[PDB]
């Protein structure tokens, strides 16, 4: 039912095709924005803003309300990505920047300070744990034959 | 603690190392200091099954503990006693333990007192 | 709003409530109380322990083996 | 994994103290008394962290049936922001909700007491990375931050339900 | 979600619309009621003052600049309703939401029972057809001249007309199934 | 002593017993809330008695159930042990569990 | 668990509620009476009614939808319609 | 008040 | 073995003889007992396999199969009622043949001791696929599908007819029994490093290696259901048990010149795997499914430990089923949509309640759900891909995650959401619809209670 | 039908409302909702609730039924 | 703003029929045309298992192991008839 003329083709080069693709694409001519000629295939498809639809108007009757998109609208080439299960392309109160470095740092002084604890570790005023027989050198199923340098712990 | 200041700020040459405690010679300061004794014969321990790191020097009263909590097994609030018992046992261990570690850190500043003193 | 319902609903005051709901949330918090109190006087060793830490600072150098210098 | 134990329970249980979701802070006490139950592992005392594991299953049951509680009476409201006084108007689950949190933040002689001061004590009496050692501790007044955030919050203020009461 | 999206916002619906979002994201901040109650009625005096500015480019700079206030100001985890999007019941009860052209391939035997509901679906299916004739004209003869177009769509305007594309805002799943 | 491995076979059989009722056609006509809270509760007492032999001599079991495949050198079994921490959690998971299927009545009612 | 609204019962509410704001006088609200040509009130004050009314049936207007309830009617079948109450 | 329940045939 | 062959060609006299209305029940009914006396072959007692007669034999690797080439042909022609029930009478007729000759040329395929016999039934199965694809085929590209299937197939093909031809030269009978008590050790030459490459290309192209499975993914596309069930469950497998039986002879050579082919696979698993996480084409992401776990199967008929094999001859008769029913449920969204799009048709068990349950079970089968064979075989191979080398686990540790992420997102977008709004409202489901998939999964949970019958000449 | 409580009951003197209404007052502001928010305040939910009465509820009797069972 | 003359009819007009659908949607009377134990499923599933456990298990080899039994100093050892050595005395 779909006519060739009604679905994608090659890079829009002269003007006159850059206005016939974008009424395709039921767009607006000075909108379509064709994908960077550099031959990976994209073609004629528009190059749509990058955003996701989580941040599409979650209020509005969208005619496919699951993708938040309408009925003709141009779908965005990475709606496999950028749609309300996978990425979140959304603002946050906090800039991204700021979010990373101090994730990081965070991580970072933890996993430091961590360390400066392996250095100076705590432990109490208590010497060694003394085990009976030769550290239980048969029960810690040592060989039966062969004793062992007695190993022993006298009083106090 | 306050040991690990010791060691950590001010100076370390007098500090123990944990990992070393009986750092010094085992009768220095002893005449003929009389080893420990192990009451529960090393049978006795495999056939009551207690965990290897529970076959402490406290292992006797342990035993016994065991003893009453599988008889007087409706009632689980009577064996109190026996765990005083074994407690205290352990806790006269670990007392000796701390003074095993003070031995050591005193007599490691026997050597700084000493070796000094003797430059 | 048939009456049918077990409790009815209120409109800014409030809720009325049931003998039950009261004497039984007053049960399991007295009971709560009773435990910790009757633990704490049977057996008080939840704070202090019964075991006195000894002062490792007072140990006559001969409790250790400290050699007198020489 | 008793650095990573112990790295959990501070880092879920600050996440905790602004989390604004009955349900939620509640979740973060799970994975916060699961990081002591993993510091537990990691200083190799298996049999205490067992311990841990069945009492930690009643207590943690008890609040998280306990919003049920209020989330169910109110109208599926899931948020303490909205939701206040259930102390006067639900004695029942208030009552269960104290002793559960009690619990949570080890009350002496409750069922936390018995296992969670045994965890306490062996970290402060075990070789140990000092970061961990301080962590766990502070985690552990944490525990009774956000224990205090939900009692205060959900159960004594004045209510901020929405206006009808059913 | 019923009205149709207006094309461009105007001064006042992005002014107004804001005086909504900053008094609610002041509602996080601010729990308590009494504190609130004062917090905001201070907020209004905010949006009060700076009412009557006629200079629009003055005005548009107080907006950028109270948006701007607010992102920095405002709560991470705001109090959003439990059933509105971004809420905690939002969409729970879709999986119940069947589109009822469903019951159109039931078994005569499951239609069998339920005898006087399919008597009354039959009467308003009846209703459908009996108009989608003069409605799609009404939506066409009504097209006025060709220029904007929004997606408001017309209502009645003749006695046993129903209003235009009425099938699926009435006969719509009911919210909680 | 029997009582305990069947006991601990026990368990499963009865908790599995809900699962094909709702396969076959007699879950309509019977309550499945009702009838599923009882049988955990039948279970959570059913895991007390192997817990009290556990206490009472604090013996362990290994039960090997039923072979699954020789394959060779490495033979692989069914085999479920009733260790200190296996019976222990058995029970107390299973309180839990008969506290929630009841709750599970009230707080999904309606659905 | 809660009883269903009713379109008389989404309607007390919500003069209810109007005749607890002060400046709306409690004797001149009527439900066919708008906001801010008949009673006064600014625009900026619709806002704050609709935001009470959403504080008291527990859920929010929508901004496109609320910029418009202006009757204090409007108000009562919206309100029920996305209730789904048919009385 | 009993509501009718629309719901998927569930006879096939 | 011609109870399970004879009685099989004369399925086509009934399927042309009969009335045109009872053609299709005497067909699948009588395939269905044909599967029984297949069963027969099961009864082994014994390690000496079964050389039913000089030509055709049955050991404990081709018999798996066998049995499930046979059961397919029933599955096959209820799958292919709806589409097809569209035709003159004639070409009904045609297509029920053509899915029987699939079968009575697979049983003997991998039922055949002289390997050249499978290199010419081998082949010939691609005469009665072809058609299958291109006369029936929906899309306007079939013709292309059928000229990538044909093509790839056909270049491997001529070389492995030369090297089979080589070696019967070199040794004196291409019997599978004797090469095997034989002396056929090739002298790692650069020749040999060759006749190995022609004898193992062949059979790795069917059996889509990374390098050439651009056919598998066009071929199922377009491939009316019947064909795509073909190739996934019996067709691709016909590489793996050719690799089994070639590689008795080219023993030595396979311990250094495997390596291209083993590093080709793990890498291609992890990017095949990866790009099912997003194609829009349901079909496409089955097949892209199918080279992944397919992936695996060549990475361990490679490797050569006696678990490896058996690890790929449970996976194999697993996965082919367990495709074959995403395949099957994938067709029945297919006719009533209409559309192989995934991202249309969202939240169909909120309107097909159990084809959801049926949806859910074979997605657990495609990633590895413990309790099943699926498991048990990737489970095997991942044990010996450490032994050959403990770095395996990354790629094959990256492949798991992958797979369980795609799995679930058919299940996800396709069966849950909020449901589409008004696509061509979906008529119930048939209860053929259910049976073909009750009838795939019932002997999935069967054989998963007793995996040792499926286990491999190895173990 | 249920009926609702009379509009004019509440009101703000009385209640944490009054002492917000009387500052935003020297402030020249009144907020005009604040009667809509007095039953928060109003009654039965007027009592202050005091962090130590709902940890220590029950404790009355708890302690009593204590003693008596350390009596017998 | 205030709702367009035209809109707060077409939301007048279709309210008024969403109203009826629900009225519609209300079930008749009638509407709905249709046309101790606790042994019972814990003996009755006992006795197999036990026939199981004691027959079969019981019967194979290393079906149903169990750690030794605890012996302690001074308890009797009923199948060998051995008494327990008492251990030596606690001095302290
Ligand atoms: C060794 C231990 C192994 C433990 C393994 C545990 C693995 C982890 C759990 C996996 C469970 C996966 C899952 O989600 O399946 C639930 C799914 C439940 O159905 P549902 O999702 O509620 O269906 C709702 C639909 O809307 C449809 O609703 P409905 O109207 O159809 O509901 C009525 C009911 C009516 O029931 C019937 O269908 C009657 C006929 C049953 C089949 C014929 C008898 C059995 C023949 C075998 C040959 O239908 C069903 O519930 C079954 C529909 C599918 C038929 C096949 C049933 C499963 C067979 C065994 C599957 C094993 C797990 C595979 C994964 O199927 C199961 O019940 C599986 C039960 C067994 C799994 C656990 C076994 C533990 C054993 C210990
Ligand atoms: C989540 C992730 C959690 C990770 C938790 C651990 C993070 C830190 C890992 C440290 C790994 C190395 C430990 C040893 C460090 C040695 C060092 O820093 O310098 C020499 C150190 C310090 O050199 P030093 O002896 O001259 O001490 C210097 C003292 N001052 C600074 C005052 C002069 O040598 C030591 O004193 C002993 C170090 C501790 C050894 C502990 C061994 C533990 C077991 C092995 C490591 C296990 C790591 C597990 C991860
Ligand atoms: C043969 C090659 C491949 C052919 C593929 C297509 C064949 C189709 C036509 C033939 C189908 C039947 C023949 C093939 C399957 C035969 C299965 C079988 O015979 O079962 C044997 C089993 C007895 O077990 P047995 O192996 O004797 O005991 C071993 C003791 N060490 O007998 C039984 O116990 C029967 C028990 C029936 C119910 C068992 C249910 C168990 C479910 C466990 C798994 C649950 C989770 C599954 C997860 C799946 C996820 C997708
Ligand atoms: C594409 C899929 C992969 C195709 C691989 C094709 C490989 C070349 C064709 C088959 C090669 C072969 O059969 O190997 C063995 C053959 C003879 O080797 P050998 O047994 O040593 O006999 C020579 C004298 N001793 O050695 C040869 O026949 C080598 C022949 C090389 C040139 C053949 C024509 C190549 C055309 C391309
Ligand atoms: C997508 C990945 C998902 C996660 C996968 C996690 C497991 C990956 C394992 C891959 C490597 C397996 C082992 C390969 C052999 C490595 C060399 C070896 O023989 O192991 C011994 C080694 C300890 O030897 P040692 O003398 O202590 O010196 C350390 C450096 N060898 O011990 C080793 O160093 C073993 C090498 C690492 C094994 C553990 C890996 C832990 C990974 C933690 C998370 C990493 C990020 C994910
Ligand atoms: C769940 C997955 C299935 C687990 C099934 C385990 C038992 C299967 C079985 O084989 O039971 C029937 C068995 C048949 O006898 P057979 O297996 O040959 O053993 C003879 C030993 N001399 O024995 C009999 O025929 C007698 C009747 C036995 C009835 C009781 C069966 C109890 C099964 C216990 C399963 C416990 C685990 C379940 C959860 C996992
Ligand atoms: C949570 C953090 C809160 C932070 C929010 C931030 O402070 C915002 C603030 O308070 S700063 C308010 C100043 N905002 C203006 O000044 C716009 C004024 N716009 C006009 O005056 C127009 O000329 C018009 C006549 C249309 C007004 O009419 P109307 O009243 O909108 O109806």
């Amino acid at each position: 039912h779909m006519t060739k003329d009604m679905l994608p083709g090659s890079y829009p080069r002269t003007p006159e095709e850059r206005a016939a693709a974008a009424k395709k694409y039921n767009m607006r001519v000075e909108d379509y924005e064709p994908y960077p000629d550099d031959g990976m295939g994209y073609g004629d498809y528009p190059m749509l803003p990058n955003r996701s639809q989580h941040e599409r108007d979650p209020w509005y009757q969208w005619d496919h309300s699951e993708l938040r998109m309408n009925w003709g609208e141009p779908i965005h080439w990475d709606l496999d990505m950028y749609i309300r299960n996978r990425v979140d392309t959304s603002p946050t109160p906090v800039s991204w920047d700021v979010m990373c470095k101090h994730l990081f740092g965070f991580v970072a002084f933890m996993v430091f300070m961590f360390w400066v604890g392996h250095v100076f570790p705590s432990y109490q005023p208590v010497g060694p744990k003394q085990y009976p027989y030769n550290n239980l050198y048969l029960e810690r199923g040592g060989d039966p034959t062969k004793e062992p340098e007695p190993v022993v712990h006298y009083d106090i | 603690g306050a040991h690990l200041t010791r060691r950590y700020l001010w100076d370390a040459s007098v500090e123990p190392d944990p990992e070393k405690i009986p750092s010094f010679p085992p009768d220095l300061g002893f005449p003929e200091r009389k080893e420990r004794v192990m009451v529960a014969t090393q049978q006795e321990m495999m056939d009551a099954q207690l965990t290897l790191q529970q076959r402490d020097y406290c292992a006797h009263y342990l035993i016994r503990l065991l003893k009453c909590k599988r008889d007087s097994f409706p009632n689980f609030l009577a064996c109190k006693h026996e765990q005083h018992d074994w407690d205290y046992c352990e806790h006269l261990d670990y007392v000796k333990r701390m003074k095993e570690f003070e031995r050591e850190r005193r007599l490691l500043q026997r050597k700084k007192r000493r070796a000094l003193k003797e430059a | 709003a048939g009456g049918g319902v077990h409790i009815q609903p209120r409109y800014r005051e409030f809720p009325q409530l049931t003998r039950s709901q009261v004497i039984q949330g007053e049960f399991l918090s007295s009971l709560m109380w009773f435990w910790i109190l009757w633990r704490f006087w049977h057996d008080s060793d939840a704070v202090l322990g019964h075991f006195s830490y000894p002062d490792p600072s007072q140990w006559t150098d001969e409790e250790l083996g400290i050699p007198p210098d020489d | 994994m008793l650095c990573l134990g112990a790295l959990t329970t501070l880092f879920t249980a600050i996440c905790a103290l602004t989390q604004n979701d009955i349900k939620k802070i509640i979740a973060f006490s799970t994975s916060s008394q699961l990081g002591l139950m993993m510091v537990t592992l990691g200083m190799n005392q298996p049999h205490l962290a067992f311990l841990h594991i069945c009492t930690h299953a009643f207590f943690k049951a008890m609040l998280f049936m306990c919003s049920g509680s209020i989330i169910h009476s109110l109208a599926d409201e899931q948020d303490i922001r909205k939701m206040g006084n259930i102390t006067k108007i639900m004695p029942f689950t208030s009552s269960c909700l104290v002793i559960g949190s009690l619990a949570l933040t080890g009350m002496p002689f409750l069922t936390g007491f018995y296992s969670k001061d045994l965890i306490i004590e062996a970290i402060n009496t075990c070789n140990t990375n000092a970061w961990a050692l301080l962590i766990t501790l502070i985690a552990t007044s944490m525990t009774a931050m956000y224990s205090m955030r939900i009692i205060y919050f959900v159960t004594m203020t004045k209510p901020r339900f929405p206006p009808l009461i059913s | 979600a019923f009205c149709a999206p207006p094309a461009y916002l105007t001064h006042q619906q992005k002014v107004l619309r804001l005086y909504k979002r900053a008094l609610r994201h002041l509602e996080s901040w601010c729990i308590h009621r009494d504190k609130y109650r004062y917090f905001a009625c201070l907020m209004r005096a905010r949006f009060e003052e700076h009412k009557n500015e006629k200079d629009m480019m003055r005005a548009t700079q107080l907006l950028r600049e109270a948006e701007e206030e607010f992102w920095q100001n405002q709560h991470p985890q705001p109090y959003i309703f439990p059933d509105s999007p971004g809420g905690t019941s939002f969409e729970r009860y879709e999986c119940y939401k069947v589109p009822e052209w469903c019951l159109d391939y039931w078994h005569p035997s499951e239609k069998a029972m339920y005898p006087d509901y399919f008597s009354k679906r039959e009467q308003w299916k009846k209703l459908r057809m009996e108009s989608w004739d003069r409605e799609v004209k009404q939506l066409q003869e009504e097209t006025s001249p060709d220029g904007i177009m929004t997606e408001a769509l017309p209502p009645a305007r003749r006695e046993g007309d129903l209003p235009p594309l009425w099938w699926h805002i009435v006969t719509r799943p009911r919210e909680r199934p | 002593m029997n009582i305990f491995t069947t006991s601990i076979l026990l368990i499963f059989i009865l908790l599995l017993s809900p699962i094909l009722i709702s396969m076959s056609n007699l879950i309509k006509h019977i309550n499945f809330p009702l009838y599923t809270t009882t049988s955990i509760k039948f279970s959570f007492i059913i895991s007390l008695l192997p817990l009290l032999m556990f206490f009472h001599n604090n013996m362990e079991y290994m039960i090997t159930t039923w072979h699954w495949v020789t394959m060779n050198s490495m033979e692989l079994k069914m085999s479920f042990k009733t260790d200190f921490f296996s019976i222990l959690f058995t029970s107390v998971a299973l309180f839990v569990t008969w506290s929630i299927m009841q709750f599970s009545s009230w707080y999904m009612h309606s659905d | 668990d809660a009883p269903p609204l009713t379109l008389d019962g989404i309607k007390d509410r919500v003069l209810y509620v109007l005749k607890l704001y002060d400046k709306i006088d409690p004797e001149k609200l009527s439900v066919n009476s708008h906001f801010m040509k008949d009673l006064g009130l600014d625009s900026l004050d619709q806002v704050e009614i609709i935001m009470a009314m959403e504080d008291e049936f527990g859920f929010e207007i929508p901004d496109i939808d609320a910029e418009k309830l202006m009757c204090p009617q409007e108000i009562v079948d919206y309100i029920a319609d996305k209730k789904d109450v048919y009385e | 008040k009993r509501l009718f329940v629309v719901k998927p045939s569930l006879y096939y | 073995m011609l109870k399970i062959i004879l009685p099989s060609l004369m399925l086509l006299p009934l399927t042309w003889l009969s009335s045109p209305k009872k053609t299709w029940t005497n067909v699948t009914s009588y395939s269905f007992l044909i599967s029984l006396t297949s069963l027969t072959l099961l009864w082994q007692t014994d390690e000496n396999y079964k050389n039913f007669s000089n030509m055709f034999s049955s050991d404990p690797l081709s018999t798996p199969l066998i049995i499930l080439t046979a059961w397919l042909l029933p599955l096959m022609l209820m799958a292919s009622q709806n589409h097809l029930k569209k035709d003159n009478n004639v070409l009904q007729k045609l297509y029920i043949s053509m899915l029987i000759s699939l079968q009575i040329l697979l049983i003997m395929t991998f039922s055949a001791t002289e390997l050249i016999m499978f290199y010419i039934l081998f082949e010939a199965t691609l005469i009665p696929t072809l058609i299958i694809i291109t006369r029936w085929g929906n899309q306007t590209e079939r013709l292309n599908a059928g000229i990538y299937f044909l093509f790839y197939t056909l270049i491997g093909s001529i070389p492995l007819l030369i090297a089979l031809i080589l070696i019967q030269n070199h040794v004196g009978t291409l019997n599978l029994m004797i090469l095997s008590f034989t002396t056929h050790t090739l002298d790692a030459s650069w020749s040999n490093n060759l006749l190995w490459l022609a004898c193992m290309m062949a059979f790795l192209i069917k059996m889509p290696l990374y390098g050439v499975h651009l056919w598998l993914p066009k071929a199922h596309v377009e491939a009316p259901i019947a064909g795509s069930m073909i190739l996934a469950a019996i067709l691709l497998k016909l590489g793996s048990y050719g690799m089994i039986r070639i590689s008795i002879i080219l023993d030595p050579l396979t311990k250094y010149m495997a390596y291209p082919f083993i590093l080709l696979s793990l890498w291609g698993m992890i990017m095949t795997s990866s790009i099912c996480l997003r194609q829009t084409d349901l079909k496409s992401l089955i097949a892209y499914s199918s080279v992944s776990h397919m992936a695996l199967v060549i990475a361990s008929i490679m490797i050569q430990t006696p678990w490896s094999f058996m690890g790929a001859t449970m996976l194999m008769i697993a996965h082919g089923l367990t495709s074959s029913l995403l395949f099957c449920l994938a067709n029945s969204n297919y006719e009533r949509i209409h559309s192989r799009t995934m991202i249309m048709a969202r939240g169909l068990q909120m309107v097909f309640p159990l084809m959801a349950t049926w949806w859910l079970m074979a997605s657990l089968a495609n990633l590895a759900l413990p309790p099943s064979i699926n498991l048990m075989g990737e489970l095997f191979i991942t044990m010996s891909l450490f032994s050959w080398s403990n770095f395996t686990i990354i790629l094959m540790g990256i492949n798991i995650i992958i797979t369980g992420m795609y799995s679930m997102y058919m299940i996800i977008t396709t069966q849950r959401g909020k449901l589409t709004n008004h696509m061509i409202n979906l008529q119930p489901s048939h209860t053929r619809e259910l049976t073909l998939m009750a009838l795939h999964m019932i002997p999935l949970i069967l054989l998963t209670t007793s995996p040792k019958l499926i286990t491999g000449l190895t173990m | 039908k249920m009926e609702l409580p009379d509009y004019r009951q509440w009101k703000i003197e009385g209640t944490p409302l009054e002492t917000v209404q009387k500052k935003l007052a020297a402030r020249g502001l009144r907020d005009p909702w604040a009667r809509n928010e007095a039953w928060r305040y109003m009654g039965g939910f007027a009592g202050n609730i005091t962090f130590p009465s709902v940890i220590l509820k029950g404790f009355k009797w708890g302690f009593a039924a204590f003693v008596v069972a350390l009596g017998a | 703003s205030g709702y367009t003359p035209d809109e707060k009819l077409r939301l007048q007009q279709l309210r008024e029929l969403r109203r009826r659908w629900l009225k519609d949607q209300e079930l008749s009377p009638r509407e709905p045309v249709l046309p101790l134990f606790a042994v019972s499923h814990v003996l009755i599933p006992m006795w197999f298992v036990h026939y199981y456990v004691k027959y079969h298990m019981a019967t194979k080899p290393y079906t149903i192991v169990s750690s030794k039994p605890r012996i302690f100093p001074g308890d009797t050892i009923l199948e060998t008839g051995e008494v327990i050595p008492p251990m030596r005395d606690f001095p302290d």
